[PDB]
């Protein structure tokens, strides 16, 4: 009994839905529109590490030494980032806008056609709280997370790609590294999922406590119950506060540990560029693009 | 054997202190007694020898420790070596070799028994600091509070309530 | 809420106790309550620890005097044919196992060395003793 | 060729003993080695075998908090010695390990001792540290024998390592001071009847999960003790069996305590505008203004390291672009080489391990001062809940139509406006720092590039209004959005 | 698309305007990258003020209505 | 509780081995079975099967005290079946059978 809930939980808490969720996106955005939106995902932060390349090339030959020529395509590719930014911004708000408007046109059409037995067998009020607060997500936070999710995770792995690239033994490094921070990853994943489900349940009975007391002046006056309530606002506060704490403190403990490795990715990557330099006449524009 | 035992239930410290000085006060006498065969045989001039010795590299008192700390901790280093033409020598050494080994042996024999006395810890029960006095199951009875510390259990415990009184 | 284990270890969380301060007669006891492997860690450590720290006053004295010098005939050496640290380890862990090697011997004329010999034979008899204990 | 502690230059010449003992060159440094050696053999088997009733007490010796931060900076200039000596030796003929290893080992001794102090910190029992009080003696004996063996040679400040070993006697001399406060603040070696301390309420409590605020600094500072908790969580789900009864100082009614102290000293102040908004925001001032400004502090001190990042890589990327890149013995006294400040900063390898360390300590700064504003905003949100609900027991009922209304609105109240003042006083760090921040930043451009980098940074800046201006039109974005979804 | 074209637009004007305007100071690797760094920093807390600003207003707002709220007439004590 | 106003939390009731000697010392070698006669002057005197369940205050302890012939050591078994464990109206099956050689005892006829 308690034994198979708690299997059940666990099975039901590693279940990320990715196929869910994808099955969502790609059947509502469309096959032409997110192969459109993932094109400008990809072409911007292409354009974005070649001119971040073009700088470090450039500037190497002027130490050296066409510098007003090649200053051009500097501007011209600067153009065709920034063109890339206003192409990659809109097509995401684009996409998100058209997902929530079929989403929403087909839970309709579905809804207005359900069984008049499904209607007395669920709680109309449940069904409305998973209609109306669920697409209100969906249309106002859902495009926004994923724009700036896309842009961080193509701008982290194309960032660790440079590092390779100017340090071919980097990946020597990169593999202990990546599966640690993968596995803080996990153990954070499956923790912070249910401290937000608890902070909001949590948070929403002090709430409810505050709107029956402000009810209900007269007759908890009348009564003297107030010690008692005083000691249950604390209580009911007390359990809200330290949701919040934890949160935050395992937040902070996920944080802390990636810049740690993030520090030791600067040493492991500049460390070596110096003694790669050195010896291999490598370009100073190579280990400072490397290093920034 | 009453004066035996009495050093075997000291402190650390003091056990420490008393096997480090006889050591020591061990090492200082064959010190003195190897000095004394020195003077016989071995003067403080060399003469360039002639005269065949018995205790080679011995040309002061200090060598002399060094051949008394070298030989009864078995160590036996060979630049100082005890050779023939000198029979006390022999003997003392035969004596000096059997105390060494036992006097060890009987100051680790302490050590055994030390670790093994040292890890009682018997004073680690709790108790109350006044009696009660109450009712229990309808009649007036005496009573107490008992406790223990240790992490441990303690095995088959025995409780005695012995009044003592002037009667 | 249970109160004894069925399995046997009964464990009870003792709180609401005094600070009871622990002297150094209780670490010796958990000293020998320590298992094979744990044992024969700490002992090869501690030995090799006091083997070193010796290794590291003999050559300290050593260079004190001058024979890390090359001695031309005069400068009597405290310590006969010592010339690298690793020279000055082969002599400490000679002194501190009774094993003796004589070549490399210790000699008059310095006081400290003499000192140090001694006060080695104390320390190392009794950790040899109390490492005795332990295992037994 | 040998490979002993000093170089066989001159056939071992250095290695003589004449003209004073100790004022040859090889052995001060050896004496040295003597002290934290001694360290580490005294206390390996004793880590080794701690390696209920205490448990559950995560006591402290007093003044922690200080030789945290203390064993920090040595460590610090102690690895930073191990750079200056391999960059001195680097020129030289022979080896010259004596240049780095006795720091490479100091900095092993600098560790181990930490380890020690912490491992003999879970338990009440302060007589196991005299091994380390006997070892910081004759640490600072012979750091002080290194200054004055330069001082009698006066080498100046001209090389980088007579300023580390001035500053190393005055670390070490702190330890001692720290270390003998604990003498007179506890008597448990030189006195008959120590004065011990007992733990916290909180430590002392069965049903704790929150002991954070209570930590040894290290795990203060990187929230280490999190570890078991994120782990045990993986497995069985989080309720309130594992988090429980928060700490006395944490809780909230010791937060309205403060707070009614606050409003009781700012109405004894100045009662002529009485629960005045500009009342309530002195109260919350000093009330809170400590932990405030320690996060405001912690943040400035984080900009700061944040700024010298790329005032570091701006080294490394130079001494690359030097052409020649030769290296600068040129300064040197009693035949042994010294380097100086001048090229010790610009050589690479020390400049990258330097970054490394400044960085770490940035990225650890920075979470420690988002975490006291973060503590601090729930906790006056608990502290600031609870005075509402104490205005709601003894608000008056009156005027019924006009009080209908507002339940709504104090409902809503302590919802959002609550909610949104936290976001202020989490943020106000941030809104303290920003300005120096940006100031500094500028300023460091002109510096880097010249004029072009102000006309740069003013484009930068410029992004600013557009971000004020789009925000006003999201938030009327927003209110049209939910007036209609309302309706819907 | 502001907060992801503002630091690329002022990088590419400073290296534009830099020798275009004035080529008395030759470009280098070392004052190129160390701009480069400090802009990729510098870009967040330029479009995080900007929200900050706009909390500091609307919390101003909120708690002024809170000491207008505690001053309302509440109920007297016994005596 | 107790009938005089205070109650105890860990109050200890100690029946014997029921042993036809009545002493609570037993020889065994090859396993055998301890029963416990409850009487009048017993805990158990108005112990139901409703009270059998797992959710009950009623731990019973059987400490095994014995030493060993070869090191004189002293051994502490401790027991805590709880009322969970032991079912009400049964019975052991035969745990010893009887062969030309020696005596055998099944030990996996214990949980039978
Ligand atoms: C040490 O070496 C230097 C360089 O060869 C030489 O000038 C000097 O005379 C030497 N000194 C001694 C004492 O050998």
């Amino acid at each position: 009994s308690e034994e198979d809930d708690n299997l059940s939980s666990v099975l039901h808490q590693r279940a990320k839905i990715p196929w869910r969720a994808c099955t969502k996106y790609l059947s509502s955005a469309g096959i032409l529109l997110l192969s459109l939106l993932v094109f400008s995902q990809l072409l911007k932060h292409m354009v974005l590490v070649a001119i971040d390349y073009w700088l470090a090339k450039w500037t190497d030959s002027a130490l050296v030494l066409d510098q007003s020529v090649y200053a051009m395509v500097f501007t011209l590719l600067c153009s065709l980032g920034i063109v890339l930014c206003l192409v990659t911004s809109v097509t995401v708000e684009w996409t998100g806008l058209k997902v929530a408007k079929r989403l929403h046109r087909s839970l309709l059409n579905r809804i207005i056609l359900a069984p008049m037995r499904f209607f007395e067998t669920t709680p109309l009020g449940s069904i409305l709280n998973r209609f109306s607060s669920d697409c209100n997500t969906i249309d106002q936070h859902i495009p926004s997370t994923l724009e700036c999710l896309s842009r961080s995770t193509l701008l982290c792995v194309s960032a660790l790609t440079v590092i390779s690239y100017v340090t071919p033994v980097f990946l020597v490094a990169l593999l202990p590294l990546a599966v640690v921070c993968y596995f803080i990853q996990k153990y954070f994943r499956v923790a912070s999922r249910d401290l937000q489900q608890l902070d909001d349940t949590t948070q929403l009975p002090l709430v409810s406590h505050f709107a029956e007391t402000v009810e209900g002046l007269t007759t908890i006056r009348a009564f003297r119950y107030e010690a008692r309530f005083q000691q249950k606002l604390l209580e009911y506060t007390d359990s809200n506060n330290i949701a919040s704490l934890f949160l935050t403190a395992a937040n902070r403990w996920l944080e802390v540990c990636m810049e740690y490795i993030g520090a030791c990715v600067v040493l492991i990557a500049a460390a070596t560029s110096i003694s790669n330099s050195l010896h291999r006449e490598l370009s100073a524009g190579l280990v400072g693009l490397g290093l920034t | 054997q009453d004066v035996f035992t009495t050093l075997v239930d000291l402190k650390w410290p003091h056990t420490l202190l008393i096997f480090t000085m006889s050591f020591l006060c061990s090492w200082l006498l064959f010190a003195m007694v190897w000095w004394l065969i020195a003077f016989a045989h071995g003067d403080l001039a060399p003469g360039e020898g002639t005269n065949v010795p018995c205790v080679t590299s011995i040309h002061s008192f200090s060598s002399a420790f060094l051949f008394s700390i070298e030989v009864q901790v078995t160590i036996g280093f060979g630049g100082r070596m005890v050779t023939e033409e000198c029979p006390l020598a022999i003997l003392i050494l035969i004596v000096q070799n059997i105390v060494g080994l036992m006097i060890n042996a009987i100051m680790l024999g302490c050590i055994f028994m030390k670790t093994a006395q040292a890890h009682r810890r018997a004073e680690t029960l709790i108790f109350s600091k006044h009696a009660v006095i109450t009712l229990r199951h309808g009649r007036l009875c005496f009573m107490l509070r008992v406790g223990d510390l240790r992490k441990s259990m303690i095995i088959s415990a025995t409780i005695h309530m012995q009044v003592v009184r002037k009667t | 809420a249970r109160f004894v284990s069925k399995k046997g270890n009964c464990n009870v969380a003792h709180k609401n106790i005094r600070e009871q301060g622990r002297f150094l007669q209780d670490v010796f006891t958990t000293l020998v309550d320590l298992k094979w492997p744990h044992t024969l860690l700490i002992f090869t450590m501690s030995f090799l620890c006091s083997w070193l720290l010796f290794a590291m006053v003999w050559w300290l004295i050593a260079f004190a005097h001058g024979d890390l010098a090359p001695g031309e005939g005069t400068n009597v050496p405290c310590v006969t044919s010592i010339h690298s640290f690793s020279s000055a380890f082969l002599f400490s862990i000679e002194v501190q196992v009774t094993i003796g090697f004589g070549g490399r011997m210790v000699t008059e004329e310095c006081p400290l060395a003499i000192l140090i010999l001694i006060v080695q034979n104390i320390v190392g008899l009794m950790i040899n003793a109390i490492m005795l204990g332990c295992i037994f | 060729m040998p490979l002993a502690f000093c170089g066989t230059e001159n056939h071992s010449a250095a290695y003589r003993v004449d003209q004073g003992v100790l004022n040859n060159g090889c052995f001060v440094d050896a004496l040295n080695v003597v002290p934290h050696v001694f360290l580490l053999f005294i206390t390996f088997p004793i880590l080794f075998i701690g390696w209920h009733i205490h448990h559950s007490t995560w006591l402290h010796f007093p003044g922690h908090n200080l030789r945290w931060i203390l064993t920090f900076i040595l460590l610090f200039v102690l690895v930073c010695e191990i750079a200056e000596g391999i960059l001195s030796d680097g020129v030289t003929e022979s080896r010259h390990l004596h240049l780095y290893m006795p720091a490479g080992m100091a900095f092993m001794a600098a560790i181990t001792s930490v380890v020690y102090y912490h491992n003999i910190e879970t338990s009440n029992f302060p007589k196991l540290l005299i091994a380390l009080l006997i070892y910081w003696t004759l640490a600072f004996i012979t750091k002080t024998i290194k200054f004055v063996k330069f001082y009698d040679h006066a080498i100046g400040f001209s090389q980088l390592r007579f300023c580390l070993t001035g500053l190393l006697v005055i670390l070490y001399g702190m330890l001692l001071l720290v270390e003998v406060n604990v003498i007179r603040v506890r008597r448990y070696i030189f006195f008959k009847t120590p004065r011990e301390v007992k733990p916290p309420e909180d430590l002392q409590d069965l049903g704790v999960r929150f002991l954070q605020p209570f930590v040894n600094l290290l795990s203060k500072g990187t929230y280490w003790w999190m570890n078991a908790f994120i782990k045990t969580a993986h497995k069985k789900p989080i309720d309130l069996r594992a988090i429980a009864k928060l700490p006395i100082a944490m809780r909230a009614l010791t937060n309205y305590q403060r707070l009614c102290v606050a409003f009781d000293a700012q109405a004894r102040k100045d009662t002529q505008s009485p629960q005045g908004a500009r009342a309530i925001w002195r109260a919350l001032c000093h009330a809170f203004g400590r932990r405030l400004i320690l996060s405001s502090t912690f943040r400035i001190l984080a900009d700061l390291l944040g700024f010298a990042g790329p005032l570091c890589i701006f080294g490394i990327v130079d001494h690359l672009g030097k052409e020649n890149h030769v290296f600068q013995p040129k300064t040197q006294f009693l035949g042994v080489y010294f380097v100086s400040s001048q090229e010790f900063l610009g050589n690479a390898y020390v400049l990258a391990v330097l970054l490394f360390l400044a960085l770490l300590l940035q990225r650890t700064f920075l979470q420690a001062s988002y975490y006291v504003a973060i503590e601090t905003g729930i906790n006056l949100r608990g502290a600031i809940q609870t005075k509402i609900y104490n205005k709601i027991m003894h608000m008056s009922t009156s005027n019924l139509s006009m009080g209908e209304m507002t339940a709504g609105q104090i409902c809503n109240l302590v919802a959002i406006d609550t909610n949104q003042l936290m976001w202020f006083f989490f943020l106000c760090p941030n809104l303290w720092t920003m300005p120096v921040q940006i100031i500094v930043g500028v300023i460091l451009l002109y510096y880097i590039l010249g004029v072009s980098a102000l006309i740069g940074a003013a484009v930068i800046i410029l992004l600013a209004p557009v971000q004020y201006f789009v925000a006003t039109k999201l938030s009327q974005a927003q209110r049209t959005t939910l007036e209609h979804s309302n309706e819907r | 698309f502001m907060n992801t074209a503002i630091p690329i637009a002022a990088v590419l004007i400073t290296f534009v305007g830099h020798v275009s305007f004035f080529k008395e100071s030759d470009l280098s690797p070392s004052v190129a990258f160390a701009s480069l760094s400090l802009f990729h920093i510098l870009v967040t807390p330029l479009f995080l003020l900007s929200s900050v600003v706009r909390s500091t207003v609307k919390a101003l707002v909120s708690v002024q209505k809170l000491s207008e709220f505690l001053s309302s007439a509440e109920i007297r004590e016994e005596q | 509780t107790s009938p005089e106003g205070e109650v105890v939390p860990l109050h200890q009731v100690d029946i014997p081995m029921e042993n036809g000697v009545g002493g609570n010392s037993i020889f065994l070698v090859a396993p055998l079975i301890i029963y416990h006669v409850i009487d009048s002057n017993s805990p158990l005197y108005d112990l139901a099967p409703s009270d059998l369940h797992h959710h009950q205050d009623l731990e019973i302890i059987v400490i095994l005290e014995g030493v060993v012939e070869t090191t004189g050591i002293t051994t502490q078994a401790r027991t805590s079946y709880l009322a969970d464990e032991i079912l009400w109206g049964q019975r052991f099956v035969p745990i010893v059978a009887e062969e030309d050689g020696r005596y055998s005892v099944d030990y996996s006829k214990f949980g039978n």
